[PDB]
């Protein structure tokens, strides 16, 4: 919901890390319990406790992700005395990448993720800056 | 300049409708006379451009590519029609008409007044190009060069578009001329940067820049001989068409925009350079000597100075010829020995004398010798550069060098030494092939000779 | 090194793959009804939540 | 005799019958933007004693 | 979105009102039309083409029937174009010249007078 | 079955969707939908086996599935406003379970899985049928009642459109399958523009009808539903390998085609308000389908596949039946560009 | 004898490039103008675009309804 | 059958020469491809070629070199004779810019 | 979309139904017959975008 995204960014970019962590991590865990149901969905696990490690398993990787990303970024804000710079959130993308490839245990996902993790981050800060609209409301 | 469009298109029905053994004579001898006729857009001025109607004009830039184009065209009907003789007639008719809706397409474009005319049509040059390739060509690699000539201009192109529409809805149009005379400086931010970008990497894959240019050697070994031909003389220079002119509403974010571009297309050219030091496919130099050369163009372009604009221009121009000269001589060979290995038949020279001739010149031409306007063009972009930067005189230089080394190298190991001796099927030179190298080669002289119509409109 | 493996494993190589793994993700299904039906209600939950609950 | 001639050659006038109505669409072109003719601040003048237009 | 379906006085499913009799007619020398009737020639050609018939010369009467509708309905085709784009320029002048606040006329200012950035190119 | 029968059939889908198109009762509206599909099941089970049968069974589930939220929407829309007109649907969440309704019967994604089955399960005129007029009336619905449409649930729809339609399509080697994930994408093209302009939206469909046609018109000519069957067409019939080959180019979006059109004007709407993200993201994604097009061009046209002896057999008969509409599909199909403006006739 | 025979004045140019820069910059003006005057009138819904149906008051029924207070 | 295909074989290539000793590499008919050398030689080099270098020759001088040769005279003629500087750093008159008010 | 072929026509195919102010049987009234009449007669000709606010 955007609850919990307007409960990540109404705190501040380089302050109160713990608290941006913890929205982060609720992000993640809600994203991850998306995947796995769907996945559960179109791809049933033959029992219930095959799918309840499943699901387990996938909402643990998103959530640590998310935590990750939200604590490095936060952190390298807060030391750096640079808010507004989206080189925090490529840091806290890559390292959300790099958790992914520790999770899945693999270092051509893990630097293929890092980057892109990174780059989509440092994306989503520009376009907080600039006011970029995924989502456009008719105007003309 | 419906005067040059419609006898084009009056030489479809012409050739569709001409006798089964008479359609390369009539194809040649009026794509000459359109040539003759395009010869007189030459006439320009020094102020403005020559603007016919409120959809063409022409500049002092888009004039010598358009007389290129219509020159090329008779040359590849002439170097086509060895290899296709068994082929049947409403097969050579479809190959003509692919020939000549290129020549459509490209001449329409150098001259559209609209930026987003110029994009249709820069893409609707994409089809004939393709079907040439993916259909004549010999290999069976020839689908997969298809495929990475297709998307890896189209991951390029379509960006830019975006960007087109955007710009129509902030200044209300795409007029060039109006786009030169409300140009308004470009603020310092991701927005402005993002759509310098997209503007400018189509023309970026299309020359192609170091790192971008995968799809070139494929494309260019797999295609026939007029494919071929007809991709590195004109296709390439596109981008660089498309570059210096959108280039007039980026301004001053290319003052730092430019750095890792230039940077790539220096350090690209040396590693293109000496990749072509060790190469057994004779194509493939052909092709990598090209991406040097275009590494080169960029440079000048990325500069943005008067002497680095007027070097990019007849560059474009020689290299043109130069490639395309290069590639009919290497076509030459394979067609006696089936083979494009660079070691496999040596001692040409001693069968075939007037060849190695045409081998000589067009690898004198490559390497800049003075005062062939491919050493003006290089000469001007490292004058250019050097008042940029002192330093690149060293990286230039080092090119200088090497392309100089593989140049003759490729002359020395085709031409001298002795030769093989199991090959026996070497039969002497034909009228056509001659005709061919001479008519690709004097052109190049001739505007040796008066070089100011090839300078642009920087001149 | 450069032109024949990784300019190729950047670029051209690794788009092949992704599309390639993706498009085994999206068109490998059994067909069953079962399954995509429950893909249906739980695609009309999320989205009652998630775009209808914020109006 | 020239029956044959003519349904083998008939084809070599496609083009130069396209060169000249080229030519003509493209004065026909030129006729449509007379809006300044004569009324430019660097090339207005006083017509001759019998011109009629300063260009075509 | 539909900007122009509601606006007042449209007759249902007219197609060509009657203040389109204002617009002059498009000429039968229209370069559309010659285009519209070159489409007509080219689907006559396919049209032999794919029944194997001699493609150019198999049926005179059939490619004439099919120049003859395409540029029939091109004609009134272009004539409803005109008009709604003459529609859409009338709205808009009317639109601007009832609403002077939203499109005022700011002074004009000279080149002379104007500070513009130098940026060097070097 | 009985000839007069089937043109009755016709007939009363055609009617259904009339009836849609032209009420302003949301009761009428339903009646449409309702007769529409009543009288389109019996049509793709008219070759009888066992994947006709599997294929109207899935259709009739999702269909009536369809329906019945649709119903409920309208049904909430009255509660909460006496109104029966199709107008603004002055209520949050029967709009919600009206956009949900309209795009399970449109095919929209993630209420896709059904259009691949359905396609391949039927013969070539009932895929016709359901890829080309069975779209009309849930987009004339949505058109009309475009203004209240939620912007973020259309678009993301839109957008998982296109990208699964690129992404399945691109694992095919079943003509049928290929055309489902093709009309996919499609949808998620029209609907991508259509909170913004209905126009285009109608424009969008025009110039899709039309490449659909000549598509299955020649897939119907020469009787292919596979790629290696489709291989042998050069053979027997090279015009029909080579107008399709120029369709499939101009399917896949590339300039001078008619193709073309569409798309480019989409993005220009897009552009005219703020959007500039998802418009870069639909072409890129676009080149997914023009991929596997190019890739069936390259199996049919562009190269020649071995061939069977039998065919000599073939060399000696003529094609019975006629499509009389096939040029004048594939000329609007290619060569239609440059009467792009006359689309103001559209509005 | 060349630019008598194939070529013209200057003026020819000039005035012709001064007529097609006027109809170019009318162009972009009516293009930006009808931008706002499209934002403007989906934004208030004032003028005759963007005009959305609504229920037509002939439908009413004016009669004695059996009961007084309708 | 031990094969995989019912197939030609690959033919030899055919020598022009064999049957035309002067074949010029056109044709295999005789006679259109000694029309076809003919038209290439003279639309190409004598048509083309020369007569298009003699057009580009003698193009009228449209660029003004020397129109701006000839006003660069005069104008440094009047300059050298009233003593004035040969050429002023300002291009456009200070009298008709306006500059803003204040630097402060 | 919408062909309105009822207007064109002057059929009334199903207008009779849409409203609760419109000519019932034997003239029973709606329960809001008021308070509809007066907001379709506030908002008739003036555009949904007008009669929203
Ligand atoms: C207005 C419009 C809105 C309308 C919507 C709202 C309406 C609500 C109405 C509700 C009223 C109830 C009415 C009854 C409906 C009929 C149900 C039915 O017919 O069952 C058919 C169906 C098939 O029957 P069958 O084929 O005869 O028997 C096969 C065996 O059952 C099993 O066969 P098997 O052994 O071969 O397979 C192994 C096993 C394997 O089973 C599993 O793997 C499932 C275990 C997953 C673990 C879940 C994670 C645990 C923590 C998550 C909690 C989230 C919050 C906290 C956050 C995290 C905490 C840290 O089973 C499966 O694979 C089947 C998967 C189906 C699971 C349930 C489907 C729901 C959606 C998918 C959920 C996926 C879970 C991921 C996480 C999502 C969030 C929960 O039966 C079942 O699926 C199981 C019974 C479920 C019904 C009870 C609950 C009803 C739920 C209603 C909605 C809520
Ligand atoms: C356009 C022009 C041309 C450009 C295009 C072409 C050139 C660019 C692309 C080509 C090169 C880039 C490739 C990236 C790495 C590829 C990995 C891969 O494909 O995985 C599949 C492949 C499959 O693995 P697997 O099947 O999953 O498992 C079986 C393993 O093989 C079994 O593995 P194992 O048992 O042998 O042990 C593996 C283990 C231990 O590895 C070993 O066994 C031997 C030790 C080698 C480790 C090397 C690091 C220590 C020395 C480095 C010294 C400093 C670096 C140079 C900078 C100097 C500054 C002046 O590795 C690790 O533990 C990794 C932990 C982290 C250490 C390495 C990370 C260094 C990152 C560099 C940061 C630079 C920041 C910017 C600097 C700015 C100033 C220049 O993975 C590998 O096997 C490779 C393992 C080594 C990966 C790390 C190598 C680092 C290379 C430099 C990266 C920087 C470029 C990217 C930057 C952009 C990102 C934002
Ligand atoms: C400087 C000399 C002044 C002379 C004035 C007259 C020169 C007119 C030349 C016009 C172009 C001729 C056609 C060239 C294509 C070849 C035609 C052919 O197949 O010949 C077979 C024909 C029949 O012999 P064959 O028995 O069949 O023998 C065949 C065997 O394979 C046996 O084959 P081969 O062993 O006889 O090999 C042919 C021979 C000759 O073949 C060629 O090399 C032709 C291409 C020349 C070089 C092209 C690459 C460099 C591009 C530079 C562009 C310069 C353009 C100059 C203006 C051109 C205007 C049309 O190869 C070489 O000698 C090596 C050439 C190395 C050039 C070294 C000098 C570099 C440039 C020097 C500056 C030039 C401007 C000087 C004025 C500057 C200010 C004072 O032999 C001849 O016709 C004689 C060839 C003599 C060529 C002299 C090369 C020097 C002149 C260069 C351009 C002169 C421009 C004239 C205006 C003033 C400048
Ligand atoms: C842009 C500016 C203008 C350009 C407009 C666009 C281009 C032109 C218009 C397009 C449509 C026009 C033609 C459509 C009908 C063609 C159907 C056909 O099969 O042709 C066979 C037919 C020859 O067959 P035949 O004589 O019955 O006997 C031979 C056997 O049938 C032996 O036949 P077969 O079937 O046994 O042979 C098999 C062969 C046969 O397969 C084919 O024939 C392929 C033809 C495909 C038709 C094009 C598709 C629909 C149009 C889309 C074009 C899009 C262009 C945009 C860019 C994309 C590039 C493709 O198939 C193959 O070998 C496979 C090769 C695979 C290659 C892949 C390339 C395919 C696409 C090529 C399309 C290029 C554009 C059209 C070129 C014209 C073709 C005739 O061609 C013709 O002779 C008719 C064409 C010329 C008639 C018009 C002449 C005008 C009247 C003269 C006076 C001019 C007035 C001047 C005014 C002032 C007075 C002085
Ligand atoms: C005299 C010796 C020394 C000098 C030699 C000079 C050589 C120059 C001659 C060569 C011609 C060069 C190319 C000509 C291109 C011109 C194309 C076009 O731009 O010209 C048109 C003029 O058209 C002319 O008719 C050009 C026709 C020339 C075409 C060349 C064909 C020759 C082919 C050779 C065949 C020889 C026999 C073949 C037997 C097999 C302009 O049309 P127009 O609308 O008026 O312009 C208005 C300007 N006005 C007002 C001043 C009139
Ligand atoms: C293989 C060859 C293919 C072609 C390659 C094309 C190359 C494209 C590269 C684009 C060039 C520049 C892009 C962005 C401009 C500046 C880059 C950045 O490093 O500069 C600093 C930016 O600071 C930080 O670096 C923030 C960016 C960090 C995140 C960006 C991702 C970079 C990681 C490398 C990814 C590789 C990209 C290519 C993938 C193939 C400037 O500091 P700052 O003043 O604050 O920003 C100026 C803009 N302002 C004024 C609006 C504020
Ligand atoms: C096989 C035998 C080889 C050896 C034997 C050689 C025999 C001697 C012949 C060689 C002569 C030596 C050359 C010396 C130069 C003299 C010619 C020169 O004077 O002419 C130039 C003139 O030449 C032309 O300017 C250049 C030729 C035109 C080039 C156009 C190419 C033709 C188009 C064909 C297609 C083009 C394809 C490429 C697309 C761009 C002068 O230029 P310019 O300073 O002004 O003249 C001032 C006076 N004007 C202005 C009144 C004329
Ligand atoms: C084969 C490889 C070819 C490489 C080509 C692909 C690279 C293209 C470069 C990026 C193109 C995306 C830009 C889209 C068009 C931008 C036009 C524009 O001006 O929009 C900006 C906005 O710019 C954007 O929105 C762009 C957002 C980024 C979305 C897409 C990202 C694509 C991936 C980025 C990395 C790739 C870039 C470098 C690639 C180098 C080549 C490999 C203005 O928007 P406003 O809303 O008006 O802002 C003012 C109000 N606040």
């Amino acid at each position: 919901a955007k609850t919990l995204l307007h409960k990540y960014s109404d705190i501040p970019e380089g302050t109160e890390c713990h608290r941006k962590a913890y929205a982060s991590t609720s992000i993640g865990g809600a994203t991850g319990l998306i995947v796995s149901a769907y996945s559960i969905a179109l791809k049933p696990p033959a029992s219930f406790l095959e799918g309840v490690a499943r699901t387990g398993r996938y909402t643990f990787t998103s959530a640590a992700i998310g935590a990750i990303f939200g604590l490095t970024s936060c952190i390298s804000a807060q030391v750096r005395e640079k808010p507004d710079d989206p080189l925090n959130y490529f840091i806290g993308g890559c390292a959300g990448g790099l958790t992914l490839g520790a999770r899945t245990r693999s270092y051509g996902i893990g630097a293929a993720a890092c980057a892109y993790m990174g780059l989509t981050a440092a994306l989503v800060k520009m376009g907080q800056l600039e006011g970029w609209q995924v989502f456009a409301e008719p105007k003309v | 300049m419906l005067k040059i469009i419609i006898p084009t298109t009056m030489l479809l029905p012409m050739t569709w409708m001409s006798k089964h053994n008479m359609i390369w004579i009539n194809a040649t001898v009026h794509s000459l006379l359109i040539s003759l006729i395009s010869l007189s857009l030459l006439n320009q001025l020094g102020e403005n451009s020559l603007n016919f109607s409120l959809t063409f004009f022409s500049d002092s830039l888009s004039a010598p590519l358009l007389v290129l184009t219509t020159w090329l065209l008779p040359l590849m009907l002439m170097a086509s029609q060895s290899h296709l003789s068994k082929e049947t007639t409403t097969r050579k008719k479809l190959y003509i008409t692919m020939l000549i809706l290129l020549q459509l397409f490209l001449i329409m474009t150098f001259t559209a007044t609209e930026l987003i005319l110029f994009y249709i049509l820069f893409e609707a040059t994409l089809v004939p190009t393709l079907i040439i390739i993916t259909r004549w060509g010999n290999q069976t690699e020839r689908l997969n060069a298809g495929l990475y000539f297709l998307f890896y201009t189209l991951a390029g192109s379509l960006p830019l578009l975006v960007a087109l529409v955007y710009i129509q809805n902030t200044t209300g149009s795409l007029n060039f001329l109006i786009i030169h005379y409300w140009s308004h400086p470009l603020s310092n931010s991701w927005s402005n940067i993002f759509m310098w970008l997209a503007c400018i990497m189509a023309f970026m894959v299309k020359m192609p820049l170091y790192g971008l240019h995968l799809w070139l050697p494929k494309a260019h070994v797999e295609a026939p001989i007029a494919g071929s031909m007809v991709l590195a003389a004109v296709l390439l220079k596109l981008g660089g068409y498309g570059m210096m002119r959108i280039t007039t509403i980026l301004n001053p974010l290319t003052n730092y925009m430019a750095y890792p571009f230039l940077m790539l297309s220096m350090w690209g050219m040396i590693m293109t350079s000496s990749i072509c030091l060790r190469q057994t496919d004779l194509k493939s130099l052909i092709a990598y000597s090209s991406v040097s050369h275009m590494a080169l163009v960029i440079v000048a372009i990325m500069i943005q100075t008067p002497w680095s604009f007027m070097g990019a221009t007849a560059l474009m121009i020689a290299h043109g010829l130069t490639s395309s000269m290069l590639f009919c001589l290497a076509n030459t060979n394979y067609e006696r020995v089936h083979s494009r290995t660079m070691i496999l038949a040596r001692g040409l020279q001693t069968l075939l004398p007037l060849m190695a001739t045409w081998w000589l010149v067009a690898s004198l031409t490559n390497l800049a010798l003075p005062p062939s306007i491919n050493l003006i063009g290089e000469l001007f972009i490292i004058t250019a550069s050097f008042s940029w930067s002192n330093i690149t005189i060293i990286l230039m230089g080092m090119n200088m060098m090497i392309t100089a080394l593989y140049s003759l190298y490729m002359l020395i190991t085709t031409q001298r030494g002795k030769y093989t001796h199991h090959i026996n099927n070497i039969k002497p030179s034909f009228t056509r092939e001659n005709a061919l190298m001479a008519l690709h080669i004097l052109p190049l002289l001739l505007l040796t000779l008066n070089p100011k119509m090839i300078l642009g409109p920087l001149y | 090194l450069l032109d024949l493996i990784w300019l190729e494993t950047i670029l051209p190589k690794t788009t092949s793959f992704i599309q390639m793994k993706m498009s085994i993700m999206v068109s490998n299904q059994k067909g069953l009804i079962k399954l995509y039906f429950l893909s249906f209600l739980i695609t009309i939950m999320i989205s009652m939540t998630l775009f209808n609950y914020h109006e | 005799n020239v029956l044959q001639i003519v349904r083998d050659h008939w084809v070599h006038i496609l083009v130069p019958v396209g060169f000249v109505f080229g030519c003509y669409l493209d004065r026909r072109s030129d006729e449509k933007l007379t809006a300044f003719r004569n009324k430019s601040l660097l090339f207005k003048r006083e017509l001759r004693p019998n011109e009629e237009v300063t260009w075509k | 979105m539909t900007m122009m379906s509601g606006r007042p006085g449209r007759v249902p499913l007219q197609f060509l009102p009657n203040e389109a009799r204002s617009l002059p007619p498009p000429k039968l020398t229209d370069p559309r039309l010659v285009y519209m009737g070159f489409l007509g020639y080219c689907s006559g050609l396919i049209d032999n083409a794919i029944r194997r018939r001699p493609v150019v010369s198999a049926g005179l009467h059939r490619q004439l029937l099919y120049v003859t509708s395409f540029v029939f309905f091109g004609y009134y085709l272009l004539k409803r174009q005109d008009y709604m784009y003459a529609l859409r320029d009338h709205d808009m002048f009317a639109y601007v010249k009832s609403h002077p606040e939203d499109f005022p006329e700011k002074d004009k200012k000279t080149y002379g007078e104007i500070l513009e950035e130098f940026h060097p190119v070097r | 079955m009985n000839p007069i029968i089937y043109t009755t059939l016709i007939m009363t889908v055609m009617s259904g969707t009339m009836l849609v198109m032209i009420s302003s009762h949301w009761l009428l509206i339903w009646i449409g939908f309702e007769m529409n599909l009543l009288a389109m099941i019996p049509v793709l089970m008219k070759n009888f086996n066992p994947r006709a049968t599997e294929a109207a069974t899935k259709y009739f589930l999702t269909q009536a599935t369809a329906s019945m939220m649709l119903m409920m929407a309208i049904i909430i829309n009255l509660l909460y406003s006496g109104q029966w007109t199709i107008t603004k649907m002055f209520n949050p969440v029967a709009m919600t379970m009206m956009t949900m309704a309209l795009a399970m019967k449109l095919g929209l994604s993630p209420f896709h899985f059904w259009v691949p089955e359905v396609t391949q399960g039927i013969s070539l005129q009932a895929g016709l049928l359901l890829l080309t007029w069975q779209k009309l009336a849930p987009l004339s619905v949505l058109c009309q009642i475009s203004q209240s449409i939620n912007p973020n649930l259309m678009l993301t729809m839109a957008m998982l459109s296109i990208l699964i339609g690129g992404w399945g399509g691109l694992n095919q080697t079943q003509l049928r399958k290929i055309m489902a994930y093709s009309s996919i994408a499609h949808m998620g093209w029209m609907t991508a523009v259509l909170p913004y302009n209905t126009t285009m939206t109608i424009l969008n469909l025009l110039i899709y009808i039309t490449m659909t046609l000549a598509m299955f018109m020649l897939l119907i000519h020469s009787s292919a539903t596979t790629t290696l069957s489709l291989s042998h067409t050069w053979n027997k019939m090279p015009v029909i390998t080579s107008l399709m080959m120029v369709t499939l180019l101009s399917m896949g979006g590339l300039p001078p085609l008619s193709g073309f059109m569409p798309k480019w004007m989409i993005i220009q709407e897009m552009t005219k308000n703020e959007s500039i993200i998802m418009p870069t993201l639909m072409a890129m994604t676009a080149l997914l389908n023009l991929y596997f097009y190019m890739r069936l061009a390259y199996s049919s046209s562009l190269t020649m596949f071995p061939s069977t002896n039998n065919m000599k057999m073939k060399w000696q008969f003529e094609h019975t039946k006629q499509m009389k509409l096939l040029p004048t599909m594939i000329v609007l199909s290619t060569l239609v560009l440059p009467m792009t403006p006359a689309l103001s006739s559209l509005n | 004898w060349i630019a008598r025979t194939f070529y013209d004045g200057p003026e020819k140019n000039y005035e012709k490039t001064m007529a097609i820069l006027q109809i170019e910059a009318e162009k972009a003006e009516l293009r930006l103008k009808e931008l706002e005057v499209r934002r403007l009138m989906r934004a208030r819904g004032d003028g005759p675009w963007y005009q959305y149906p609504t229920i037509d008051k002939a439908l009413i029924d004016h009669s004695p309804k059996t009961t007084p207070d309708n | 059958p031990t094969i995989r295909l019912q197939e030609d074989p690959d033919p030899e290539d055919e020598n022009l020469y064999e049957k035309n000793p002067d074949s010029h590499g056109y044709d295999k008919d005789p006679i259109v491809d000694l029309w076809n050398m003919r038209v290439v030689f003279f639309f190409g080099f004598s048509i083309v070629l020369v007569l298009g270098s003699t057009f580009v020759a003698y193009l009228p001088d449209y660029r003004m070199q020397e129109w701006a040769r000839r006003e660069a005279e005069r104008l440094v003629k009047y300059r050298e004779a009233n003593g004035l500087p040969l050429m002023e750093s300002n291009c456009f008159d200070p009298n008709k810019i306006q500059l803003p008010e204040d630097e402060d | 979309p919408f062909f309105d072929v009822q207007k064109r026509l002057g059929l009334d195919l199903d207008r009779w139904m849409t409203i609760q102010s419109a000519e019932q049987p034997h003239k029973i009234p709606g329960r809001c017959h008021a308070f509809e009449k007066e907001w379709i007669e506030c908002a008739h000709g003036i555009g949904g975008i007008r009669a929203e606010k």
